[PDB]
């Protein structure tokens, strides 16, 4: 069960990128995926996920309508929006996935490899 | 108090043997036109098949308890069979030949045909093969096909093509294939990496003997698997990282004639030959094969002896069990293969037209002479193993060369009814 | 706020493709003895059937699309097929013949017969047909069947009938057929008055070339169908409202011979002649054919132009295309039908004994010789026209005279359930 | 008022035909080796059948209209008859024959044999039975098989069985038998000692002529069932309280020659005897047939006259139907029987190899030649008696011996639907 990640991305100032995660060796639906940052010299900063079945998404307050969450079932694959960069949006995109026991976060031990947006 | 509730669509099961119904890819529906296997009576494949991993799941599998292998060995050979009911019996074929060498492994005999036009006799001539025909040991002119005195053989009806199709098994409703999908995983034993398969990839019919092809290559290492590693009585299956390319040939144009012996009913026997006579041969790529027997070594050492001598000529068996068999361009090639085992690469061939499924009990099949050169390549994928630390290529039959594949699965049964005790009481 | 709520039996329904079933009349039960068709594995017709007129029902239809032809096609072929298994091979008896005239449609010929009786041979005679036998050529005095040198042809069992009993043929449950009660309804295209039906009426299994009879007589007016009336790729089905007599025969009131060729097995041939030689012959009221048809012109100038000259002679094709023909009696018969169309009536008629089931590959059925004379009649109810503005008699096979019946209905598969919104939720 | 209320799992039932299907005991589907009764191709016998007997159940009985001797007739001759599809055929073996009395039951014949070995011609001897074959007219040295101007024998594939194998019939879910258990409840009428039963006990597929025999006993008198007893067009069948011993052999040990009449081809013949010529004959305890047959009698006389003079000799009909039959160790004896009806034991016996599965049409199958000597022993338990008040053994095929066991049961469907007027009216 690995995450895989797309590119890396070089935007200006008020773009947007996107960023995808595939679900290989596991049920894309039967696991909720987070999406995790870390801007050069920072510790992890969390976005929000999304449920790849419902396509249900919780975000962090810092990104309300900035960061978005979409996926894509047919191909296995979920997707990380943010819009508004800025300065502060270089970092490392990562995706990952928690255990979800009883449906509530435990902690993640799935990671993708992250990917890089310039801004 | 716990009271009795019933639950229904409980994900339990218990291993179960069912029939698996073959699935077509998309162009074997329309195959019937020639091809036996390939069948139009056949539903296609998923074209977006499911696979579910199971996260606490860990069974045992044995591959030679695998009974998907007696289903494969019953449905190809009465297949086979089927398609051959309507065709030509060689039957008064077998009456003469007066023989010379081809201007001796072929012949060139001259034959009487018993009354054949209504009140006529006439004489013909053919090229035969010595591996298909036998002289009369008072005369050394004069011979006769070798299994004319126990049955009937039968001339494949032209229309006719065994392409070895991947056609997949599926599971009925009720049922569900589980996989096994560690690379580690010998042939017996739990397997936790395991998931549900409602139908199996497709796997060709290839027939052949001493050799794996045309798939399935192991996890980036030489593979090996066994009954035991120990008995004598049991054999090694050998996986191979990488392929090796060895491509096949008769380069002789030949041509065929259509005899008629009487109104109504002829066959075809091999004609003049256009241009010279070639040996039928296979180029193997050397470094490639002994590169691979070298790995060969490696993993095969670990069960018996780091300076072990392993790997010798080929032995033991009549001469369909000694040589090296497939069928190439639908040509029946018969190679020493010695030089591949030469030391503990060109090999010439032989051609033979009377085959059997396997091996058949008395009949058995003429394969009509093909007109033009055979030209095939292939890709060998691995090896089975003879005990004797020497060991020796070949043994077995169809169902060990359909349990290398059908390892990775078994059948179970779904059982989604139950009950269980609850604080809740039946309300009236 | 509307909610999900769902209905079950819902009149509705998709077109769809299933297998029709044979029901039987009466008798054909009990006529297993020796028709074919007619067999005893077969249900009995609903002796009350019913029929729904439906309101607001308008359904497209496209006689040239419907598959109930395929389904006769294969029916037909395969029970002719199947009471032939265990009949007479005439093999043996093409070996020779050394024919003069009858004392030359009909040869009187002679022949040897190989070993018959164990270790004897013997010498026989026989009537022939020159339609079933021809001459060698550097004899002019000795002769061969036909077919012999591609395939075999056998005897049909004494013991049998073709009699083309109505047998109807009835949906299977959750399947109904739709039928075009529309009386002015073409080939193809939207019909309104539609009916229900759960079976379709008997339809008699008619072999013939050039000849649409014995049932499903027109609206009081000549109706003509055909896929375009325009490309000359495209045939014209013609139906009468009115039949037209025919009244066939063959005078000659003949014997057969049971011939011994060996102990256990034997064959019926033509014997003797009882009386003179009739010529076989059919009687067609002139006035009734000829009034007919220039009715038929009155329709068919309609797409073709007022003055445009229509019917010639027959032409094209081999004789079985060119000449008419008939079972009268379960003889065949083979008319020139060529006074019929004389002019843009009594005719003459050939006799043959090899037979096909419209068409085979190969193999062919002979009609063992018919005791006394042959008389039958017939009701003359349409034609099939060929393009050349002259049209001619004949084309098609089967499956064009299976579709000139079944145009009139198509199958359709019941879906009644669904689901709609409703004002009502669901309590708990 | 009452109301209509639905009741299901009403104990009712209609008599209804079925098919029963088989079950075997433990043995017989490993005898498929070669026998073709007791095959592989049926399930196991209910290791603890279940009985229920039925307080005030009484129904009607008749043994004469139990349609499961109809499925009985069938399934015996259906297989037996695919049990010898892939056998020889003895057609080229009816040559010619030129023979002597063996050194005249049994006749030493030569033959010439017609071309064999592909161009050669071979001279061989065999041993027949006078019964098989039969001389020519104007030679009276030269002799042909019976049979061979009607139709094709095959002999044997010398792996079968016809071990008359106890196979129990059972009914479908949905279905009962219901089981007469009045011990003296004649062949028709009324039975109120009736049982449920699922499926029924194994009965032997017996062949015999003028004899039932190893099973089913009566109930310490003799118990005579007939239609009438009184028309003459009618038979009776007798059951005996205690069985009677006969022990039959054949004390020639014979051995048979493997004759091959082509590459391919060949049969079994009867070789040398090993020793003298033996009779074949039977040994019947005199005194207890006899003492048997007085009490026979005095069950007889209560229809037909206590000073009625009764069972006289053998008489009418061709030999097979005069003379007593039995596969004794698979060998056919006919013997003669009238000792036995001497007066108002050691029977000679004779054999022939040529038999019909009680009776075919047209076609037979050969005994292939048994090696060694015969010995067997069985139980007789019953007769079949021929009206003139004289009585004669024999008559009816093998529906009246099939009946005579299965007149115990009968099939019904159960009917488990139906409705009653209540007092209580359904709440909404
Ligand atoms: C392991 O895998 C290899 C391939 O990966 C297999 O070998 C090939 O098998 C295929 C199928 O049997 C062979 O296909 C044959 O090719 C011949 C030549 O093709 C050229 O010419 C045709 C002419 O129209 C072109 O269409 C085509 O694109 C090429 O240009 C064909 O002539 C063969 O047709 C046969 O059947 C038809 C049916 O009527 C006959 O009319 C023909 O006369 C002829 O009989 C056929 O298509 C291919 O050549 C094989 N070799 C190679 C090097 O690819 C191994 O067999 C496989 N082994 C196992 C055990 O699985
Ligand atoms: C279009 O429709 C016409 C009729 O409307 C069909 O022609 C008739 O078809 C029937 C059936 O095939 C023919 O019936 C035959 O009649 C012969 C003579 O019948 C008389 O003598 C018998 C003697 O007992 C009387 O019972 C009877 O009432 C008459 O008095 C019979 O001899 C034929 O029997 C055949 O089969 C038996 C079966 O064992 C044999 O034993 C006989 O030897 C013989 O083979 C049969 O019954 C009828 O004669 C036809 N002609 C006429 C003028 O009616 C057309 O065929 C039909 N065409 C198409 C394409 O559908
Ligand atoms: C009424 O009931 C009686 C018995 O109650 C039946 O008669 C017996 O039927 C059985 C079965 O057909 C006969 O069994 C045969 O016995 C032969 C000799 O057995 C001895 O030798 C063997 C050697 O291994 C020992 O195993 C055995 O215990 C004895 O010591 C066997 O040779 C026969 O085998 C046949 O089939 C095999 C299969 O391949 C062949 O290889 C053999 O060559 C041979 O063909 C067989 O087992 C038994 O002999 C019968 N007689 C007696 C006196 O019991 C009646 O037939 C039955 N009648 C009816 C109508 O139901
Ligand atoms: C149980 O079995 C499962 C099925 O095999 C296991 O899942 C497999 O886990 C391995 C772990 O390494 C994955 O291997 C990696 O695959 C990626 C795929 O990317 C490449 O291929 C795609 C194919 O289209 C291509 O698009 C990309 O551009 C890449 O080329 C590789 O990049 C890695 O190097 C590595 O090979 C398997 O792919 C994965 N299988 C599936 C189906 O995803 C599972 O781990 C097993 N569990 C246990 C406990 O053993
Ligand atoms: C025997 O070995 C050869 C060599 O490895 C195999 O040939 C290879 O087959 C694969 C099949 O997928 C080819 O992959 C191709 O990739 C391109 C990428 O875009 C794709 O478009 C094609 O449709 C296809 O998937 C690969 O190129 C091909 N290699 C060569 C050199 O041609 C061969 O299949 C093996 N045979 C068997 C029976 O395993
Ligand atoms: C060929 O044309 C002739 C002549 O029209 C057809 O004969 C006719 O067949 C009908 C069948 O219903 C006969 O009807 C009869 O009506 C009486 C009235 O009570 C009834 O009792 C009979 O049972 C029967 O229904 C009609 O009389 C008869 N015409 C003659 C002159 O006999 C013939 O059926 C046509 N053949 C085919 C195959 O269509
Ligand atoms: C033909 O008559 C003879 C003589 O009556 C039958 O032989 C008898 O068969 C019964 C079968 O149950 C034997 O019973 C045995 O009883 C012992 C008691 O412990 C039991 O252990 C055995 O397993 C078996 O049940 C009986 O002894 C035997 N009589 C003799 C003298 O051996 C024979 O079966 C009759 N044949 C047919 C086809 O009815
Ligand atoms: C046809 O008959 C010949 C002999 O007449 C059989 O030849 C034997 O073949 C076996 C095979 O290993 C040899 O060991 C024997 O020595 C051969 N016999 C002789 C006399 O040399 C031949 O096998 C038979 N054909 C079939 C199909 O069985
Ligand atoms: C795998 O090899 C073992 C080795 O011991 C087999 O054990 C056999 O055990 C019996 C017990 O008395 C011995 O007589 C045999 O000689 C042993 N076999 C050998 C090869 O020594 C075990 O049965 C083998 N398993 C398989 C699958 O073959
Ligand atoms: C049997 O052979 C003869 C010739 O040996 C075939 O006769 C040919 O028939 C076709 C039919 O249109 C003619 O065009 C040819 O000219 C005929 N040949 C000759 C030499 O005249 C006959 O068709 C063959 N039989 C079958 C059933 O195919
Ligand atoms: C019915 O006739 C029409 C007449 O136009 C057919 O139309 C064909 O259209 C193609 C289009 O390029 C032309 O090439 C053909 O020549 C036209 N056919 C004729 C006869 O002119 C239409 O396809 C016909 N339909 C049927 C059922 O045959
Ligand atoms: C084979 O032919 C012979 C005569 O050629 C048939 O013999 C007749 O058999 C019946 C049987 O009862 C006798 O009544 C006749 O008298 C016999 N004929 C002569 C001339 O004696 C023999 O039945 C025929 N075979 C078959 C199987 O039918
Ligand atoms: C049983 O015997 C009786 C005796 O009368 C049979 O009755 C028959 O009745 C018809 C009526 O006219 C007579 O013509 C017959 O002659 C009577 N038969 C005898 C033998 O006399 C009754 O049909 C017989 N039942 C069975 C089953 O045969
Ligand atoms: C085989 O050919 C040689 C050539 O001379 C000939 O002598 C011999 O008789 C031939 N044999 C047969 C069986 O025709
Ligand atoms: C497979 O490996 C397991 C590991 O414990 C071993 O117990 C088992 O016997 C092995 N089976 C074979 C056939 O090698
Ligand atoms: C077989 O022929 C192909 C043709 O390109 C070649 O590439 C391949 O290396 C050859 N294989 C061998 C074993 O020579
Ligand atoms: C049938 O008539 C309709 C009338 O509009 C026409 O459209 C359709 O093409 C016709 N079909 C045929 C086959 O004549
Ligand atoms: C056929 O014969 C019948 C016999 O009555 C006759 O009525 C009818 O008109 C005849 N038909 C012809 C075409 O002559
Ligand atoms: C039968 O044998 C006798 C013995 O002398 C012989 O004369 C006679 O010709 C033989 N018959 C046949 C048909 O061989
Ligand atoms: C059976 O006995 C009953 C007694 O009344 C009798 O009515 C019936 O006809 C008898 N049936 C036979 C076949 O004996
Ligand atoms: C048959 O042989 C057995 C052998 O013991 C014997 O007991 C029995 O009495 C014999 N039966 C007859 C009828 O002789």
């Amino acid at each position: 069960e690995v995450l895989v990640q797309s590119g890396a991305e070089v935007k200006k100032p008020g773009a947007s990128v996107k960023v995808s995660c595939r679900a290989f060796g596991y049920t894309f639906t039967g696991n909720a995926l987070h999406w995790v940052r870390q801007a050069p010299g920072q510790g992890l900063e969390w976005l929000g996920w999304i449920n790849p079945h419902s396509g249900d998404t919780t975000t962090s307050q810092k990104f309300q309508g900035r960061v978005y969450m979409t996926r894509d079932k047919s191909i296995n694959t979920a997707f990380l929006d943010v819009t508004r960069l800025t300065s502060d949006d270089t970092g490392i995109y990562y995706c990952a996935r928690d255990k979800y026991y009883g449906n509530e976060a435990v902690g993640m031990d799935v990671w993708g490899q992250g990917t890089s947006v310039t801004v | 108090q716990l009271w009795v509730t019933v639950y229904y669509g409980v994900p339990v099961w218990k291993e179960a043997t069912t029939t698996l119904f073959c699935a077509s890819d998309a162009r074997a529906y329309d195959t019937e036109v020639r091809n036996v296997w390939a069948t139009h009576a056949c539903v296609p494949t998923d074209p977006n098949p499911q696979e579910v991993v199971l996260e606490n799941v860990t069974e045992n599998f044995n591959m030679w308890k695998n009974n998907m292998v007696e289903q494969m060995h019953e449905d190809i050979i009465s297949l086979w069979d089927q398609s051959l009911k309507p065709c030509v019996k060689l039957t008064p074929l077998c009456v003469t030949l007066n023989c010379t060498d081809l201007r001796g492994e072929i012949k060139n005999c001259s034959f009487n045909i018993t009354t054949s036009m209504r009140d006529k006799v006439q004489k013909e001539y053919a090229l035969f093969y010595k591996l298909d025909v036998v002289p009369i040991k008072n005369d050394n002119t004069s011979y006769r096909l070798i299994s004319c005195n126990t049955s009937v053989i039968t001339q494949a009806c032209p229309k006719v093509s065994f392409e070895p199709i991947p056609i997949h098994y599926c599971a009925p409703a009720g049922f569900a294939i589980l996989k096994c999908n560690d690379k580690k995983f010998n042939g017996t034993g739990p397997c936790t990496n395991v998931s549900t398969v409602q139908c199996t990839h497709g796997i060709r019919p290839v027939v052949s003997t001493q050799l794996l092809l045309n798939g399935s290559l192991a996890e980036e290492e030489v593979v090996i698997r066994s009954a035991n590693f120990t008995d004598n009585a049991k054999i090694i299956i050998v996986q191979l990282n990488k392929s090796v390319e060895i491509n096949c040939t008769r380069p002789n144009n030949n041509t065929r004639k259509s005899i008629h012996i009487g109104p109504g009913r002829w066959f075809y026997t091999t004609g003049e030959i256009i241009g010279d006579i070639r040996q039928a041969h296979c180029n193997i790529s050397g470094t490639k094969w002994n590169d691979t027997l070298k790995q060969i070594v490696v993993k095969l050492k670990e069960q018996f002896g780091n300076k072990t001598i392993v790997f010798n000529h080929s032995s033991g068996g009549d001469p369909e069990i000694v040589m090296h068999s497939f069928n190439c361009g639908g040509e029946f090639f018969y190679c020493n293969s010695t030089q591949l085992f030469n030391s503990t690469i060109v090999l010439p061939c032989r051609i033979k037209q009377i085959v059997n499924m396997w091996q058949e009990v008395g009949k058995a099949m003429y394969a009509p002479p093909i007109k033009g050169q055979i030209r095939c390549s292939s890709n060998i994928t691995g090896l089975i193993l003879i005990r004797d630390e020497i060991f020796r290529p070949g043994g077995g039959d169809m169902r060990d060369n359909w349990r290398s594949e059908l390892y990775k699965y078994k059948v179970v049964k779904i059982e989604p009814l139950g009950i269980a005790p609850t604080k809740c009481k039946r309300r009236v």
